[PDB]
């Protein structure tokens, strides 16, 4: 899965991202909001205007979550086992959206990090996601 | 391709700042480093066992050229990219028998590379346009396979 | 559509001979059993707990009728299944807000419904002018989401 | 994740294939093949056409293949390990052409067990197909 190089990278990248991660949390979603509308079926009972506090405040809640899975790396399906009920089993949200909103949180990260969104560390963030979201979906269908 | 006038505009301004040469080389080239299966179909390009290998390949940076140029001609004809690509999209389907979920790749890889190169200028709506672009390429590139 | 007349001739001949009552229950009730995640949005249909439950749940039964009706008319004007679905669509996204991901589902799973009751008659090429009419419908059904 | 209930049905519905899993096998591939021409990509040196030697050849070994996994339902990143390595790294197919070739495989057995093909069967072979899946493409970069 996620090796001891991809490891580094996702820890050293995240590293970067320190205190913002919540913004570029909201930023994401703004982004898949706009590039793929289907996704806000999800979010019905959101404020989807720009720079919506839902937003904003949901964004923080992502990339909380995301840095306890960076912080339990070795251990990714039980910290977030509660989160991968939620999305499986109550929001019931389809596996899709989740390559979705990862392309958009690359993007985000490559407009924020120029130097460090090398090859390697895009490769490394991209497993790395790819690992987070089939622990959100494992239990579903 | 709902592409709206200002979408088109927005497209269009942005396009007018890219070294195509340039971005053409980082977006092959990355494409083969994140989504290795595709390393399958340039065994002819020598070594790209590593990132180093494949960034700084010659044959990737030249091939990403000729890819993004032809990118470069739809955007000239986003009214005709099914008949701009006609023929391109026989090839990789006839010749190159290239699995066609693999332009979906380029496409969102390419604009990884756009934000990279862009930045904050490189905004949601912005990223909104592109997304369709490229997904209206790879529907175009798809269009003749059988 | 990229229908061909011997396709649309095919298509057409074989619904000709659908029992609406029973396909359109099963390809319904069949989405609710196979893909539970779908349940979601038929909670006021009641008892969805067991496979007969479901199949025998007359909201279900009723529900997917309403349905194999709206998909006889898309057939019936395979030129515009845009213009045909296009309120429908509005309602999906904006009164609903299904994913229309899901339409996917629902396509396959009335191909496995028309299998399962047509046998030897259900061929190759006939599942293959199916899938190009189940994906037309998702697609046109997809359409109107903003 | 396969139910004991599921890993009975599929006991079930695959007993009563018999000796027919080749026909089912090359008959599953050929409507692949029409209804979803991208997945020809993978097979450019095969005589594609109706009723070929190779797809008829073909067929019987994904079969097999199926048949092996059933009896191995719960052993299946063992049993498969072989396959698992040939197609997630020397063939190096695109994971979504398993939905393709699931859908189709489904396609065909309503077709051949009326009787057997029931909702609660159905859904059984569903998540079979999508857990031989997964094992298949588990390697898949
Ligand atoms: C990287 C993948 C994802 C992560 C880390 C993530 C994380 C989270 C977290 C931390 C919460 C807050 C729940 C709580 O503790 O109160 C949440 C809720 C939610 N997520 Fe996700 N999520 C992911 C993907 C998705 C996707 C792809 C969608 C839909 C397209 C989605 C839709 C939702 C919804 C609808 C809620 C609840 C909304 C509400 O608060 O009313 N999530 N997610
Ligand atoms: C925007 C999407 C793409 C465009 C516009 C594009 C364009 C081109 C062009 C213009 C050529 C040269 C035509 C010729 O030699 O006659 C080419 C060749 C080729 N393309 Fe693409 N391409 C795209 C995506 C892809 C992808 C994603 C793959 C595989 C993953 C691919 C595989 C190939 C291969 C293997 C060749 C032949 C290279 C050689 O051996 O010389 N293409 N492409
Ligand atoms: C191409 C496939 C589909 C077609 C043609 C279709 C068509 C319809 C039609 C004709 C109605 C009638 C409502 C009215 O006239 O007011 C309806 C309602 C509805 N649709 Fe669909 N539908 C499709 C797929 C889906 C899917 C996959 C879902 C969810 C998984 C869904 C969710 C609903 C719901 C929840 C309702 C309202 C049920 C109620 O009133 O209790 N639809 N649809
Ligand atoms: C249920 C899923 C699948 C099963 C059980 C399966 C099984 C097999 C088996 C048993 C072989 C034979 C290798 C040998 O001779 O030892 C094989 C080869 C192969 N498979 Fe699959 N496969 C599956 C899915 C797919 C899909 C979806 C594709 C492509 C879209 C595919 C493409 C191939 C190709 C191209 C070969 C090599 C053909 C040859 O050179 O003879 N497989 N597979």
């Amino acid at each position: 899965v996620l090796s001891p190089a991809d490891k580094t990278n996702v820890k050293a990248a995240w590293g970067k991202v320190g205190a913002h991660a919540g913004e570029y949390g909201a930023e994401a979603l703004e982004r898949m909001f706009l590039s793929f509308p289907t996704t806000k079926t999800y979010f019905p009972h959101f404020d989807l205007s720009h720079g919506s506090a839902q937003v904003k405040g949901h964004g923080k809640k992502v990339a909380d979550a995301l840095t306890n899975a960076v912080a339990h790396v070795d251990d990714m399906p039980n910290a977030l086992s509660a989160l991968s009920d939620l999305h499986a089993h109550k929001l019931r949200v389809d596996p899709v959206n989740f390559k979705l909103l990862s392309h958009c949180l690359l993007v985000t990260l490559a407009a924020h990090l120029p130097a460090e969104f090398t090859p390697a560390v895009h490769a490394s963030l991209d497993k790395f996601l790819a690992s987070v979201s089939t622990v959100l979906t494992s239990k579903y269908r | 391709m709902h592409l709206t006038p200002e979408e088109k505009s927005a497209v269009t301004a942005l396009w007018g700042k890219v070294n195509v040469d340039e971005v053409g080389g980082e977006a092959l080239g990355r494409l083969l480093v994140v989504y290795p299966a595709t390393q399958r179909f340039f065994e002819s390009f020598g070594d790209l066992s590593t990132p180093d290998a494949v960034m700084g390949n010659p044959k990737v940076k030249a091939h990403g050229k000729k890819v993004l140029g032809a990118f470069s001609d739809g955007l000239a004809h986003l009214d005709n990219l099914k008949g701009t690509f006609a023929t391109l999209s026989e090839l990789h389907c006839d010749k190159l028998h290239v699995d066609p979920e693999n332009f979906r790749l380029l496409g969102n890889v390419l604009v990884c590379v756009l934000a990279h190169h862009f930045g904050k200028e490189f905004t949601p709506p912005v990223q909104a346009a592109y997304q369709k672009v490229v997904a209206g390429v790879a529907n175009a590139l798809a269009h003749k396979y059988h």
